[PDB]
């Protein structure tokens, strides 16, 4: 299964931010990261732990070990705000981490 | 498609068409969205023609496909209040030959509402 923590992140344009998920038991490097952008369906960033699927920008990395896995964001832009998501699929059942909302600390 | 107003066990059938590419070839998952925003898995369908689900659904949900007109089936029987949900199918694009089973979605949705 799967813990994310944290569950809010206000961070500021420009700032980095990173999300964790950790694992009940090894599933080596099969976790990936997904974005729900606010009011569409949720998007592949990165799979394979590491990988950046097509299209993503490279601000998005991902790494991880054992059952502890990060997602980082060294430059936050705007339209990055919207609610992320871990999964594992190393073995089945495919589980999902409960989220982190992303929101863009403003003026 | 398929969803709506539902009352307590119910039964239901979703579809899901897809298009871009030939379903022998990729997988299809059923995820579903919680009103508060909580993600969960519904069924998978290896490769072969295995399928496994949670025990959330299982024994109710029935997840199927037709690799010739390209659709892919969720049949919930005896629903409950907590199968209310947005509904999504996914492919994967991982063979779980190498232990990873990453999920490309590519549903708009569909809400089905139990009460």
């Amino acid at each position: 299964l799967m813990t994310q923590i944290p569950a809010s992140m206000s961070i500021s344009v420009g700032d980095r931010v990173t999300m964790n998920c950790k694992a009940s038991q090894n599933v080596d490097s099969n976790v990936d990261w997904y974005q729900q952008k606010t009011g569409q369906s949720p998007n592949l960033l990165i799979y394979k732990a590491s990988n950046r699927n097509t299209g993503v920008p490279d601000r998005f990395t991902g790494s991880g070990s054992g059952t502890d896995f990060t997602f980082t964001i060294s430059n936050m832009q705007a339209e990055d705000l919207a609610v992320y998501y871990c999964m594992q699929s190393t073995s089945y059942p495919l589980t999902f981490g409960s989220g982190t909302k992303l929101e863009i600390k403003r003026a | 498609s398929g969803p709506g107003l539902v009352q307590p066990s119910q039964t239901l059938s979703l579809t899901c068409t897809v298009s871009g590419f030939s379903l022998s070839s990729y997988h299809v998952h059923w995820v579903r969205q919680p009103p508060g925003k909580g993600l969960e898995w519904l069924g998978v369908m290896w490769n072969d023609g295995d399928t496994s689900y949670n025990l959330a659904l299982n024994s109710r949900l029935s997840i199927s496909r037709d690799t010739s007109k390209s659709q892919v089936f969720f049949k919930m029987s005896s629903l409950q209040t907590e199968d209310t949900a947005t509904y999504y199918c996914a492919r994967p694009e991982l063979p779980g030959l190498t232990y990873g089973v990453w999920f490309p979605y590519w549903g708009q949705g569909t809400l089905v509402t139990v009460s």
